[PDB]
């Protein structure tokens, strides 16, 4: 408990901080290249990987209703499926 | 699932120890025993403590004041 | 010894309604565990005190004397063979806690003894008891006077059972303010 | 079969059941239920060993208390009467205590691992660089009564009370 | 396919949503026998079944506070644990 | 209204049921009761035996009483009673789990409580390292820095403690769900053959016949059902008293050697010496 | 139970009889040190030692164990399994609802 | 049926007990007990019939828990939501021109 | 430890088996019968059956009851109730929209909850 | 036999060993094998486990939040 | 002569634990039910599980009738014998309009 919950941090801090970094730039790479294919997934297959690989399904989640608000916004869709999705404010 | 009593010591091998009654000469020991008023300075401190902890129960101040 | 019974109907009605505690009635419950919480250490130490004034030295050196504190581990024979422990060896063994220190220096205090049994436990265990019940009494006291002054749903149950009302009567006059002002009522 | 002794059997017969016969009592024989028991003994501390207690050393110290003799005459013999018992229950091959279950005297300390010199495997007490004629009595006495059967604590919660 | 994974709506909005729709059922049934023409006595019959649904709905929303957001709480959320921030024995506070 | 908490209990026949059970002890008289003091003499010597005796034997007869009211006096609960799980569990072996907590209570908690502060046991220990390590250390072992994580440590020495009185439980628990489970899959066995004969004889009224006869077939079944049970109870009591032993009461193992008394009309004491 | 208690046994024995060797080599002066005079002041030490007092002080060390850090303990295993599972926003009181004037 | 012989229909009734009003009924008998008595508080009985109640309520209102149970809050099942990319976003735009 | 207890007779086990002998002896010595009124089908190899010669000790026992043998009876009746009742129902012409609308223990009946 | 938390004694003071012997080696060995060893197994093991949540514990609560933006 | 036998039942109860152990049994399996089965069972909001073929098959000696659902109108006659005694008004439920505790 005590070890855990109050030296463990300081230690797992960076080794998740890189994890979080090598997440958000796998992100961006695959919905970038989504964005040039026209929201296709076969070109960019490599990318698709590598999201999956490194980006957790919880994070997957939020990146995915990310996108789906910003294909809203920018009128590729309207009325974006929200059924199974975090409601919170 | 679990141990057994045959996989461990009984309860006479801890606790083996009868007993023996230890007794002492008197020397003087207990004699010109010191601080005479002390208990009636730790009734008056626990008395104390009981004052600074104490608080009556005021139900004026749920009158209709409004 | 009266705040308590409204205390009850007071509790069951936070208890029902948990959702309209504002921080203060939190951190108010808070402060009375807190005291609950300290009278079990005053207790305690009561206890310890009201039980010494009745103790003869044979009693705490029972509680010093390693002779008396290894009876669980160590054989009676390694105390009767002088040399067997060095006078370091006993010093180490001894407690060195408060309580140890406090009859060590009551060796030297006069004071009353009786003879080990139910009076010698019974003159710490009325004190400690005492303590226990008056100090959470107290608190609770506190507690009440702390809700009355509350400007929040919770202070103007308290104050309607204060007046000598019933919990039923009180709960409605209560909600009938709730589902106006708080809830916004259709 | 298995707990009663067939030695204390008439004096537990005359002593429990005399209101069948009517007759009187002996208290010997009421005494002879601490055949249950073990024997009770009494350790006198010293600052060497501890020495078991006999009814020729305590006839002796009750000789040496009614000659009233000077400290310096009372001291010297009573640890020339605890020296010679001493010796006595060393010849008789210790005390009771150190051979009766529950009981015990513990033996040197053993030295352990690269600690043991050799041969000597143990490390005797401090007191043991005393001579044994500076015996001397601490005044520190410890019974033993030895009461596997009749000690108040197997007792239990019932007969207590009762 | 599905996942094992957290609540979608926090518990407060939860509890809101199902005491709304408790309260439409109710309704539906209020309405339907006031269509078939009851009175108060019988639309008690009628309807105690949606009543008491919506009342242990709104009980369900009252027993609930959310917490409260103090140095513990966001310690622990940093730790990612079910902490209370009101007890300073666990679960022995229950008996002390 | 929000403050009405409403619970549903389912009720059934319980009262007239169980008085029967309990008025058939007198005529039962406690059959049982030389093989328990055999058992329990061959498991155990203390001043306690009669004690968890007595509970054994009430148990037990109970279980022999609900069986026999099983197998004969069919009526509504004495048919379940044997086939519910709540019953081998709860009715049978929570009683028999608590026996010996209940008889010997204060040992085991005393010792419990001590194994909590967990230490190497020596034989002969006439060491006197190992003294100094108890008291100022609180063990045998190295305790360096185990308060860095007394939180788990305390909750784990818990079970450090009870471990050696938890294959007890499992063997209850295992005992009970199997007598369950003989009575309900025998019955459901033997029904289900009954049932296959019945369809294949009411198609073929040529053998739609007493074929084996009235009483010969119910005699045999009679002799089967009782040996079986019987065999399955006296598995389960006798199973579960060598299992008590060889789990709990191997503990309470204080041999005493007779050791002769001399001073018997006359006693030293304080007086003597000082 | 394992057929690797004996093994256990061996390696718990060698751990205390080492520990034992060392206070026998280090001799007298144990007193002396900083260590056995800052654990005269330490709480830890005291409860350590006052668990294996005799007069219920194992149930009272036991007890207090338990009531002070082995609930946190209960709680800190009860934990393990959620560290690494999906948990939503904590929906933080918005401290307004609650507050109503007295009259 | 075997089965049918492998039931207890030996009920007679259902037991209603609204254990609100109990409770209820309980601390009001509790209060009436130690009004009339006219006891104080470092009573055993005030102890026994107001402390323990007393402490509880305590705990069950400080508790201030960051969430909620294991199976209330987190740990639940959920069907997979769609994609915005691959074939979930072509059948989300193929249903809206179906629909429009 | 070396108590050296002799061994005690009462925990032997040598009269167990004598006894329900002794009891199966008794029960036997009732199928003991005269010669006259004696008959019993054999098989048709001319062996003896194994209920057959048996039942006269059963029904010799049933003659000492009191109470059994003359309510144990009374549930007879019933098995010819469900010998009629099973050939009445064998061929009992019935309704096929009640049948189709509700069939009695069929699967997959919503109604049912499966 | 062989008992838990158990072990028998020579003349010499010495444990007897129950399956496997260990006093061959120095002291000096042994004491920096067990200097660091306790009487205790299993917690190290689930407090290894809960390190290992630790290091792998979810952060999605906070990234809905943009404490990591 | 004096026994607790003819004379006193509490001294007899006290000095022979195989009276406790009865008291002991009743007192365990009706905390057994209350902390396991009285919520999961036979609580209104937990009472439908009797209606379930897998964990209580047959408890209404057939499968349960759901086109007539005896559960619902038993404790709907309940609860509306609970509302003629207490004179509570149908209607005030759908009056309220609950916030949400927003941020
Ligand atoms: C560092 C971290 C802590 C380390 C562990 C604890 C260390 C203490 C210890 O135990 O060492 C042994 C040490 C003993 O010394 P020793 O010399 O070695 O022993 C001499 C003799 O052997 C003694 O012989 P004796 O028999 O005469 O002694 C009497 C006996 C006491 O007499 C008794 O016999 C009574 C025994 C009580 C048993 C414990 C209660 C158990 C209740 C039943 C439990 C049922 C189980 C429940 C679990 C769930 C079950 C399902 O002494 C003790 O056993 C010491 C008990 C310590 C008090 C603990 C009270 C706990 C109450 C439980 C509630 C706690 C709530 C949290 C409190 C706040 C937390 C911060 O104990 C003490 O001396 C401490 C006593 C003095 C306490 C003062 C505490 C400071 C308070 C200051 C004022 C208030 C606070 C002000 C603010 C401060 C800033 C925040
Ligand atoms: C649920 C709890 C709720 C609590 C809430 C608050 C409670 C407040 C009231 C409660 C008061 C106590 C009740 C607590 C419940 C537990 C009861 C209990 O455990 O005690 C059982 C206890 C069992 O006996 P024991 O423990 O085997 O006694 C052995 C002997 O001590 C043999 O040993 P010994 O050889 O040392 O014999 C010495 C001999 C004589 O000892 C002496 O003479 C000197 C001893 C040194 C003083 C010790 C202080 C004693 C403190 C007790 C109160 C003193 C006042 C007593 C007189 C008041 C009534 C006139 O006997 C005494 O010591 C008797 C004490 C009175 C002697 C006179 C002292 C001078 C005054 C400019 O029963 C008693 O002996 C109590 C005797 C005192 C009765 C007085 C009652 C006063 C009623 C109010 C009057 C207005
Ligand atoms: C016990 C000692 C006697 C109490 C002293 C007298 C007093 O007034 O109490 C002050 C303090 C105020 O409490 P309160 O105002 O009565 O309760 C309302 C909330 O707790 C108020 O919540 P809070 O945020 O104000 O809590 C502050 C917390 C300190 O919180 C932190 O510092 C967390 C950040 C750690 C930095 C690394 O406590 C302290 O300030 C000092 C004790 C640590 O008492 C405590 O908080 C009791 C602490 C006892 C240990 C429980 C765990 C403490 C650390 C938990 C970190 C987060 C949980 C991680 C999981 C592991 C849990 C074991
Ligand atoms: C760092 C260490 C560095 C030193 C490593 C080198 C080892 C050198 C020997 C030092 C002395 C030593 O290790 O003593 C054992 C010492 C402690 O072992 P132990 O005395 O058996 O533990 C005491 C209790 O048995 C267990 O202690 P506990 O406190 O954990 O017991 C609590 C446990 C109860 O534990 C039990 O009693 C077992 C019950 C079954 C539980 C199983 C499931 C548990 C998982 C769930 C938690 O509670 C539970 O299991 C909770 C279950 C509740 C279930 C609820 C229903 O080991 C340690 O110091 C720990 C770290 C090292 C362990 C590995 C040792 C290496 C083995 C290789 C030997 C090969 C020969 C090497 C020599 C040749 C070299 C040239
Ligand atoms: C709890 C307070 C104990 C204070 C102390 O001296 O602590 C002393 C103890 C060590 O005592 P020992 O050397 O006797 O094992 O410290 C610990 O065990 C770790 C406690 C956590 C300290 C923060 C890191
Ligand atoms: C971190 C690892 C946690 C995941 C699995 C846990 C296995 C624990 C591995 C530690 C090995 C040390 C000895 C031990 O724990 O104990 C290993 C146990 C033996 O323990 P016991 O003798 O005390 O019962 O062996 C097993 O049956 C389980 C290990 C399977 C491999
Ligand atoms: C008080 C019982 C009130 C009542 O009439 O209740 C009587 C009912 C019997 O009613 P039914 O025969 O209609 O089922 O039985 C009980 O409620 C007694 C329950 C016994 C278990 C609790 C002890
Ligand atoms: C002794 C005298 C008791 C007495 O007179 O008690 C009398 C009180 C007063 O009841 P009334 O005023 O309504 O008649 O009874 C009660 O309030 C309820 C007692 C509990 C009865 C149910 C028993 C099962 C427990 C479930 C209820 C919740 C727990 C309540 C705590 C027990
Ligand atoms: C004959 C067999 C049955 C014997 C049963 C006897 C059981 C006796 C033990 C009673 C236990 C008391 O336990 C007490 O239960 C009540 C409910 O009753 C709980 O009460 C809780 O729920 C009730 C309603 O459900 C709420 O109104 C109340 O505000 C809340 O605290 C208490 O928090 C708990 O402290
Ligand atoms: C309580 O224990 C008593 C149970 O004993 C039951 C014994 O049941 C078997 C009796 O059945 C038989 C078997 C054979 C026979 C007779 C056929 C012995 C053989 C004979 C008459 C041809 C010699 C009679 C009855």
């Amino acid at each position: 408990s005590l070890p855990t919950f109050f030296l463990a941090p300081p230690l797992t801090e960076p080794f998740r901080a890189r994890h979080r970094r090598k997440c958000i730039e796998k992100k961006d790479t695959f919905f970038q290249c989504l964005d040039k294919n026209k929201n296709e997934t076969e070109p960019c297959e490599v990318e698709a990987s590598g999201y999956s690989q490194e980006c957790p399904d919880s994070w997957r989640r939020y990146f995915n209703e990310q996108r789906w608000k910003a294909l809203e916004l920018k009128g590729e869709v309207k009325h974006a499926n929200l059924k199974n999705t975090q409601q919170h404010f | 699932m679990g141990g057994k009593a045959s996989e461990a010591v009984t309860i006479a091998f801890r606790f083996p120890h009868r007993t023996t009654f230890l007794v002492k000469q008197n020397v003087g020991q207990k004699l010109n025993k010191g601080h005479q008023t002390f208990w009636q300075l730790v009734a008056g401190g626990w008395l104390f403590f009981l004052l600074i902890n104490r608080t009556s129960f005021k139900p004026k101040l749920a009158a209709p004041k409004v | 010894t009266h705040a308590e019974l409204h205390l009850f109907d007071l509790d069951e009605f936070m208890q029902t309604y948990k959702r309209l505690q504002t921080r203060q009635d939190w951190l108010i419950e808070n402060k009375c565990k807190k005291s609950r919480l300290f009278s079990y250490v005053a207790a305690v130490i009561a206890f310890t005190v009201g039980k010494s004034a009745t103790m003869s030295d044979e009693a705490i050196l029972a509680k010093i004397d390693p002779y008396v504190t290894s009876e669980v581990r160590v054989q009676r024979g390694a105390w009767w063979r002088s040399g067997y422990f060095t006078k370091e060896e006993v010093e180490m063994m001894t407690p060195k806690g408060p309580i140890a220190r406090y009859y060590k220096f009551l060796l030297g205090v006069r004071r009353f003894p009786l003879k080990h049994g139910a009076l010698s436990w019974a003159c710490g265990f009325v004190p400690a008891w005492l303590t226990f019940t008056s100090l959470n009494h107290w608190a609770q006291n506190r507690r009440l006077n702390r809700y009355l002054t509350q400007e929040s749903v919770f202070g103007e149950m308290a104050r309607e059972l204060v007046r000598g009302k019933t919990a039923d009567e009180a709960t409605t006059s209560v909600m009938a303010r709730v589902e106006k002002e708080i809830l916004g009522v259709h | 079969h298995r707990l009663m002794l067939d030695e204390v059997t008439e004096s537990y017969k005359e002593i429990f059941y005399s209101h069948y016969t009517g007759q009187l009592r002996d208290v010997r024989k009421c005494a002879h239920l601490r055949l249950y028991d073990g024997t009770s003994t009494v350790l006198l501390l010293t600052n060497k060993e501890p020495v078991e207690l006999t009814s020729e050393l305590l006839q002796k110290w009750n000789a040496i208390k009614a000659a009233k003799l000077s400290p310096e005459e009372e001291k010297k013999a009573r640890n020339e009467a605890l020296i010679e018992a001493y010796k006595e229950q060393e010849l008789h091959g210790g005390p009771h205590v150190k051979h009766m279950q529950g009981y015990g005297i513990p033996a040197d300390t053993p030295l352990l691992g690269e600690n043991a010199k050799g041969d000597q495997y143990t490390q005797p007490p401090e007191s043991a660089s005393i001579p044994l004629e500076q015996l001397e009595w601490t005044g520190d006495t410890v019974f033993i009564p030895a009461e596997y059967r009749t000690e108040m604590e197997d007792w239990g919660r019932e007969l207590t009370k009762l | 396919s599905s996942y094992t994974g957290a609540a979608l709506a926090p518990k407060s909005e939860r509890l809101r949503l199902a005491f709304e729709e408790k309260q439409k059922d109710h309704q539906k049934c209020i309405e339907e026998a006031k269509g078939k023409g009851l009175k108060k006595d019988e639309l008690i019959d009628a309807c105690a079944w949606t009543h008491r649904k919506t009342i242990l709905a709104l009980k369900d929303w009252f027993a609930y506070r959310p917490p409260f957001q103090d140095r513990r709480s966001k310690w622990a959320e940093y730790c990612s644990i079910r902490h209370d921030s009101g007890s300073w024995l666990g679960w022995s506070q229950k008996f002390f | 209204m929000l403050n009405s908490n409403i619970y549903i209990i389912i009720y059934g026949g319980i009262i007239m049921y169980s008085i029967m059970i309990i008025i058939q002890m007198f005529l039962y008289n406690f059959s049982n009761k030389i093989y328990i003091e055999v058992e329990i003499n061959k498991y155990i010597l203390s001043k306690n035996n009669i004690d968890i005796y007595w509970i054994i034997c009430n148990c037990t007869i109970i279980i022999i009483i609900t069986t026999l009211n099983h197998i004969i006096n069919k009526i509504g609960i004495y048919n379940m009673i044997e086939y519910n799980i709540c019953y081998w569990l709860i009715g049978t072996g929570l009683g028999l789990y608590i026996s010996p907590f209940i008889v010997f209570g204060y040992k085991f908690f005393v010792y419990i409580m001590d194994l909590n502060n967990y230490s190497l046991n020596i034989y002969h220990n006439n060491n006197k390292m190992n003294d100094i390590q108890q008291i100022y250390n609180g063990t045998n072992y190295n305790d360096t820095m185990i308060f860095f994580i007394k939180d788990i440590n305390n909750i784990f020495t818990i079970y450090r403690s009870i471990n050696f009185f938890m294959n007890w439980l499992y063997q209850m628990i295992y005992y009970g769900v199997r007598m369950w489970l003989v009575f309900v899959l025998h019955s459901f066995s033997l029904g289900s053959f009954g049932e296959l004969i019945t369809v294949i004889t009411d198609n073929n009224l040529i053998f739609n016949v007493f074929y084996i006869g009235l009483l010969g077939l119910g005699f045999i079944l009679y002799l089967i059902v009782i040996f079986y049970l019987g065999i399955q109870i006296y598995v389960y009591i006798s199973f579960s008293l060598s299992f008590l032993h060889s789990t709990i009461l191997l503990f309470l193992v204080n041999y005493i050697p007779h050791y002769n008394n001399k001073s018997i009309f006359n006693t030293f004491t304080n007086k003597s010496i000082y | 139970s394992s057929p690797l208690v004996p093994v256990w046994n061996d390696l718990r024995a060698l751990q205390v009889f080492t520990s034992q060797e060392y206070m026998q080599k280090r001799g007298p002066g144990f007193t002396n040190t900083l260590e056995y005079k800052l654990s005269c002041l330490n709480p830890v030490k005291w409860y350590d030692m006052m668990k294996v007092m005799p007069g219920g002080k194992a149930f009272v060390g036991t007890a207090l164990g338990l009531a002070l850090f082995g609930g946190w303990g209960v709680e800190f295993v009860k934990n393990i399994s959620v560290m690494t599972k999906e948990k939503p926003p904590i929906d933080w009181n918005n401290e307004k609802l609650g507050h109503l004037t007295r009259s | 049926s075997p089965n049918e012989h492998l039931m207890f229909f030996d009920f007679s009734s259902w037991l209603l007990v609204d254990f609100g009003k109990r409770w209820e009924r309980w601390v009001s008998f509790k209060k009436s007990f130690l009004t009339t008595t006219r006891s104080p508080y470092w009573s055993p009985q005030f102890f026994l019939l107001t402390f323990f109640q007393l402490r509880n309520s305590n705990v069950k209102l400080c508790e201030n828990w960051n969430w909620a149970p294991k199976g209330d809050d987190f740990n639940l099942l959920h069907n997979s939501a769609a994609e915005p990319f691959g074939r979930d976003l072509k059948a989300h735009l193929e249903r809206e021109a179906g629909a429009k | 430890a070396a108590p050296a207890e002799k061994p005690d007779p009462a925990l032997d086990a040598t009269k167990a088996l004598p006894k329900a002998l002794e009891e199966v002896e008794f029960f036997q010595s009732y199928a003991v019968r005269r010669k006259t009124g004696f008959h019993l089908f054999n098989r048709a190899t001319g062996s003896p059956t194994i209920v057959g010669p048996m039942f006269y000790n059963l029904y010799n026992f049933v003659r000492i009851g009191r109470v059994s043998k003359y309510v144990c009876w009374l549930s007879l009746p019933l098995v010819f109730q469900r010998m009629w009742m099973k050939n009445r129902a064998t061929g009992m012409e019935y309704d096929i929209d009640l049948e189709n609308y509700a069939p009695f223990e069929a699967k997959k009946n919503p109604m049912h909850g499966h | 036999g062989e008992l838990s938390e158990y072990v028998e004694v020579n003349e010499k003071g010495m444990p007897k060993p129950q399956a496997l012997s260990l006093w061959n080696m120095p002291y000096a060995k042994r004491r920096a094998l067990t200097k660091f060893a306790r009487g205790v197994r299993w917690q190290f093991i689930v407090l290894f486990i809960a390190l290992y949540n630790f290091k792998n514990r979810d952060d999605s609560h906070l990234l809905r939040r943009g404490a990591y933006n | 002569v004096y026994t607790n036998w003819q004379s006193s039942y509490t001294r007899l109860f006290v000095s022979k634990p195989w009276m406790w152990h009865p008291l002991a049994w009743m007192t365990l399996s009706v905390g057994i039910w209350w902390k396991f089965g009285k919520e999961s069972l036979c609580n209104e909001r937990s009472f439908y599980i009797h209606t379930h073929p897998k964990w209580a098959p047959h408890k209404f000696h057939t499968v349960y009738n759901w086109s007539r659902d005896p559960i619902k109108w038993t404790l709907a006659e309940q609860y509306a014998s609970i509302i003629r005694n207490t004179n509570t008004d149908i209607e005030a439920v759908l009056k309220i309009k609950l916030p949400a505790n927003a941020n």
